[PDB]
């Protein structure tokens, strides 16, 4: 849109109906109009800009970037979109539904193993690039018995031994 | 040392603009009709100037481009340019003509020299020349039988051709730098500053890998808007033709890279970070090789579609009631603060004669006004002699 | 710092019947060395990794009813009523593996 | 939370872009720096929660202890009292494939990018799975006698040799009379009921999702909109004179909106760090006072400490520490 | 020293080997030169004071 004495970028959508309706804006104690008025006469209440807030899922052993969308969509992108700015920038280059959309076949592939380098709210995502597999947990749940007996799971080898963390101390002075 | 660096490079991926020169029309005996392709009427942007990729192909087999069903071994061949800042049309209509200075980049000797000058461009009026009957396109050649003969090259050769199709006029250089004769791989490159045209090669510093290095300085102020690449035809005997390697032309524009130096100093790896997320993120780290994660590269932000302007509606209803009085009790109608649709208006009418003075009625319904005044009255269209400005 | 000398003064000295501080398992022994600015722990730990459920109880009773259960660690199994608790199994006749305290429900064995 | 720098500054602007290219180095130390900070925050929910589970669960029956009524039960995934500390909890968020939807139909982490918000590492399932498989082994890792080789011994029985160590009351006592669990019953009723507003600990919650959210939010429009000397999202975006002095006023909007940027990015190392130092208290107040008993003082709050109990709160853990009162 | 557009203050050493060879600097990552570049024709490569 490009309004009176202001400027922006909106999605006008019929909405209602809060305002002061004779001087033709409405504010949200910000310098932002969320954002009716002008038109003649309803109710055009306007937003923020549409943004895909993208990424990357590297991985640099097998040398396969993978680029997933943040939260939408599965329905609304399209293969190098046309409709937006920046891929970023010049060039780009869809699966999901989980988390958000990625360019990044294939669907769940459970379940391994977990490890890094582990994506967001669930795909655990290993290559190859053949993402979503879903690790967990999984204790070895002894069962409950129910008379005075009562099972227990003790097991049977030792396998001592790990190298543990760093303390830190000091500074470099 | 490996950096983030930001300068004129081309893009990754990009396919560029390809050209390519042709042995020309000959008998067994006679060099007949240059033969080339359109290149002289299509005229770029020289914006930030550009680079290019010469002599990929030698060595390897390829058509002849004249004779499509003949094959032969490809040699290099050095392209040519034709640069300014004024261009236009010929006097047949043509395009491709530069106007006042221009500069011009001419390989010669049977690609042993580069000359460079900077020179107005007078077209000759003969036959097939550019300001003579029967021009279609101006070209360069030169005629390797008696140019290209072993220990006596023709320096001039393309020059001379150049010289047939146009006359050189208060030239202010003419440089020359001379080429070793080889069949190796070169990048070629031309910027311009305030401190005038600048010249790149691989040649002089990094033959055998690639980089561009600054060669010349050339003392063209006036700032180069617009190319063309000059297409060259070679007069060759049929028996005679080889096939000439295409060379490629690529835009620079300000971009941010990734750059990788050897230890004896050249740039051997790139990334072009903004190509996309990957990269993106390849190239924070300040490194070629970045630690495998996730890593978030921006959006991605909508296109604007459907620009929504506010303002309304001018109010002509008085014209359309009553009786139009006559032209020396003209009415008067004054807009300020609306839209106006005119064309709406002069739909009603049947309208027979619309002149403007200094503006046009295709710009009348357009712009934007401070002021708008109508004025109206009955008059015959017999007396449109006497209605003038 | 303040929490390495509680590593130290717990994990590495003493044992130290905690979890994690004492990283990821009954912990045994622990050793430090001095890291760039740091200290550094090679933590010993205990990792069971071959797992055997077997049954309780509880402890035991009789005609006469004193009890046993534990010392420290549970059953008294099955087969007959063996001892071998954390972590592998199973002993003998108790003789030291039982305190004796009082009675409780599922009489007789002991629960 | 991310940001999403060289296109937080600036809104897209090709010109402001550039001013941003001269910065170059400072937005690769931001986004460095914050997913930086998210591999060490994500390697404290890791860490935690390798250090939460590890062996055994009973498995979640509906019947734990009889009778101690159990709120803690999954009823199918996110049991029944965090239920009640994520209804009552005031979140605006979250969207994954249905906010960023539904908030189009209609916080704007997904709509500025700006600031973006990524997924905590983990489906609410599966947090809910490792602190069930914690209620699991609440009953027989408490008892314990090594952490952990143990066991599955009912819950009733756990709260009788619970009750029986610091609060030494020996067996007489509890066999004559139980009901005491009708008054442990009634503790985790009262449990149930007080959530708002005069019980902080639920205050502290609100607390901190108010305080990430305010910072988050709030602090990233307190960036933008306004700041700098004329600020109208782009310094003289088109609308406003000069294209000379354009790249002056937007260059006090970028220094000045990148450097609190970067005070933003410092203050997520602060909490990070902070985050990191109380996660391992968590990891503390897991292994002492909810596998074992644990014969200490508060931490265990105000009592000879008997059972305690897990739930995941918005962004942290949750304890339900059932103690002792004599009075 | 005092180079062609540059000041500075160096303990030049003939050093190895590392640099451009055709213009006469070489930089490290910062505004910094270390450092060869300019004699004729050796490697004197500088460091701070
Ligand atoms: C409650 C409300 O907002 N109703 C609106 C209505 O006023 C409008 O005429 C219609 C057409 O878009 O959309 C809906
Ligand atoms: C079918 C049956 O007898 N179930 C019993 C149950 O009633 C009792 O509550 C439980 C505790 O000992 O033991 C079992
Ligand atoms: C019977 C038995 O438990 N054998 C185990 C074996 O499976 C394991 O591979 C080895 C390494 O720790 O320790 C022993
Ligand atoms: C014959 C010709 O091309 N003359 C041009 C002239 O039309 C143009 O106005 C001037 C300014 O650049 O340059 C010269
Ligand atoms: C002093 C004089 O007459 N100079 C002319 C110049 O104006 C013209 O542009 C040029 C091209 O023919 O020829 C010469
Ligand atoms: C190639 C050769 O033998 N001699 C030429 C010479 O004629 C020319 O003057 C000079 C400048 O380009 O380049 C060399
Ligand atoms: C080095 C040399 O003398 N000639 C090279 C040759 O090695 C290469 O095969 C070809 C380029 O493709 O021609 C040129
Ligand atoms: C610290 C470092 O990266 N040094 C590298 C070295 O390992 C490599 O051998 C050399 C050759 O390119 O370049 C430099
Ligand atoms: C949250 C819940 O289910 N609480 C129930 C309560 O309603 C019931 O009165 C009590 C008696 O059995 O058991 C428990
Ligand atoms: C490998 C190397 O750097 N060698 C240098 C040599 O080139 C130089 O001539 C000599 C005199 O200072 O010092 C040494």
């Amino acid at each position: 849109y490009s309004l009176y004495g202001v400027s922006g970028r909106g999605v006008f959508q019929n909405c209602t109906a809060v305002g002061v309706r004779q001087q033709r804006f409405v504010y949200d104690a910000y310098q932002n109009l969320v954002g009716y008025y002008s038109d003649d006469g309803n109710y055009y209440c306007l937003r923020a800009c549409v943004s895909v807030p993208v990424s990357v899922i590297y991985d640099k052993e097998t040398k396969t970037h993978a680029t997933l969308f943040g939260s939408v969509a599965c329905e609304h992108i399209s293969s190098t979109m046309s409709q937006y700015s920046r891929s970023t920038r010049s060039m780009l280059k869809p699966v999901g539904c989980v988390l958000g959309l990625v360019n990044s076949s294939l669907f769940v592939e459970d379940c391994k193993l977990p490890l890094g380098q582990s994506l967001c709210a669930l795909p655990d995502t290993p290559s190859t690039m053949r993402l979503a597999s879903i690790a967990f947990n999984h204790p070895i749940q002894v069962d409950q018995l129910n008379s005075s007996y009562f099972k227990l799971s003790i097991p049977t080898n030792f396998s001592f031994g790990v190298t543990q963390e760093y303390i830190q101390t000091t500074i470099q002075k | 040392i490996t950096i983030t660096y930001q300068g004129l490079f081309p893009y990754q991926g990009d396919h560029g603009d390809m050209y390519v020169y042709s042995a020309g029309h000959a008998t067994g005996t006679t060099p007949q009709k240059l033969f080339v392709a359109n290149y002289s009427q299509d005229v770029k942007q020289f914006a930030n100037g550009f680079v290019v990729r010469i002599g990929a192909a030698a060595n390897s087999t390829g058509t002849v481009i004249i004779s499509p069903s003949t094959s032969a071994t490809i040699r290099k061949i050095y392209p040519a340019f034709m640069l300014g800042s004024s261009v236009g049309n010929f006097s047949d209509g043509k395009m491709g003509r530069f106007f006042n200075h221009t500069l011009v980049l001419l390989p010669d000797g049977c690609g042993t020299l580069l000359r460079a000058f900077y020179c107005i461009l007078e077209p000759r009026s003969g036959n097939h020349c550019p300001a003579g009957n029967s021009y279609t396109s101006f070209a360069t050649y030169h005629t390797p039988a008696t140019d290209c003969s072993d220990g006596n090259y023709n320096r001039n050769a393309s020059l001379n051709s150049f010289k047939e199709y146009f006359n050189l006029r208060n030239c202010t250089f003419m440089y020359t730098y001379n080429i070793t004769e080889d069949e190796i791989l070169e990048w070629f490159g031309i910027t311009q500053t305030a401190q005038g045209v600048h010249l790149f090669s691989s040649r002089y510093v990094d033959l055998y890998g690639g980089n561009m290095f600054q060669f010349a300085t050339l003392p063209v102020y006036d700032t180069i808007k617009y190319y063309s690449i000059i297409p060259h035809s070679i007069r060759s005997i049929q028996s005679d033709r080889k096939a000439w390697a295409a060379f490629y032309v690529y835009k620079l524009q300000p971009l941010t890279f990734l750059l990788d130096f050897s230890v004896d100093g050249y740039i051997r790896r790139a990334i072009d970070c903004g190509f996309n997320d990957l990269s993106q993120l390849h190239c924070s780290y300040e490194s070629f090789d970045v630690e495998s994660g996730v890593y978030s590269v921006s959006s991605f932000e909508a296109k604007p579609s459907g620009s929504v302007v506010e303002q309304v509606e001018c109010d002509f209803s008085p014209l359309l009631s009553g009786t139009p009085p006559q032209v020396y009790n003209f009415k008067r109608l004054v807009f300020t603060n609306c839209n106006y649709n005119l064309t709406k208006l002069l739909s009603l009418f049947s309208v027979n004669d619309f002149t403007c003075s200094q503006i046009s009625p295709a710009a009348i319904a357009s712009n934007c006004y401070s002021s708008l005044i109508l004025d109206y009255f009955s008059y015959p269209l017999s007396m449109k002699s006497d209605l003038s400005v | 710092a303040q929490l390495a000398k509680d590593k130290v003064n717990e994990c590495v000295k003493a044992q130290s019947k905690r979890s994690g501080f004492c990283g990821q398992g009954t912990h045994i022994v622990s050793f430090v060395v001095n890291a760039p600015n740091g200290l550094y722990f090679m933590h010993v730990g205990y990792y069971p990794s071959n797992h055997i459920e077997v049954v309780s109880a509880y402890g035991l009773c009789d005609a006469a009813n004193p009890t046993n259960c534990i010392a420290p660690v549970n059953g008294y199994f099955i087969k007959t009523n063996n001892t071998r608790i954390v972590d592998e199994w199973s002993y003998t006749g108790s003789s030291f593996y039982a305190p004796e305290p009082i009675t409780s429900l599922n009489t007789k064995y002991v629960a | 939370v991310t940001v999403d720098c060289k296109q937080y500054v600036c809104n897209g602007f090709q010109k402001c872009e550039q001013l941003l290219r001269e910065y170059g180095q400072f937005c690769s130390k931001i986004n460095q720096a914050l997913h930086g900070a998210n591999l060490r925050q994500d390697d404290s929910v890791r860490n935690l929660f390798a250090s939460v589970k590890s062996s055994q669960s009973s498995p979640i029956i509906p019947g734990f202890g009889g009778d101690f009524n159990l709120t803690l039960l999954e009823p199918v995934a996110r049991s029944a009292i965090e239920d009640l500390l994520f209804d009552k909890v005031t979140i605006a968020d979250p969207g994954y494939m249905q906010g960023y939807d539904d908030c189009m139909q209609q916080i704007c982490a997904q709509y500025v990018a700006g600031y973006k918000v990524l997924p905590p590492l983990m489906d609410v399932n599966m947090e809910a799975a490792y602190t069930s498989s914690l209620l699991g082994s609440i009953a027989g890792v408490g008892w314990t006698a090594g952490l952990s080789s143990f066991a599955a011994i009912p819950f009733a029985q756990s709260i009788f040799y619970r009750l029986n160590g610091v609060g030494i009351t020996q067996q007489v006592l509890s066999e004559n009379q139980k009901l005491i669990a009708n008054k442990f019953n009634q503790a985790l009723g009262a449990m149930q009921t007080g959530f708002t507003t005069t019980n902080e600990a639920f205050q502290k919650v609100q607390d901190a999702v108010n305080n990430n959210a305010q910072a988050l939010s709030k602090l990233a429009s307190e960036l933008s909109n306004t700041f700098g000397a004329i600020s109208a999202s782009i310094g003289d975006i088109i609308q406003r004179l000069d294209v000379l002095e354009q790249d002056a006023q937007i260059d006090r909007l970028i220094n000045g909106r990148l450097t609190t940027l970067n005070a933003f990015v410092a203050q997520q190392l602060v909490r990070s760090e902070s985050a990191a130092l109380s996660a391992q208290l968590a990891k503390d107040k897991v292994n002492e006072c909810v596998k074992a008993q644990s014969k200490r003082s508060g931490f265990c709050g105000q009592g000879t400490h008997i059972v305690s109990f897990v739930v995941n709160a918005p962004n942290g853990l949750y304890f339900m520490h059932v103690g002792y009162y004599p009075s």
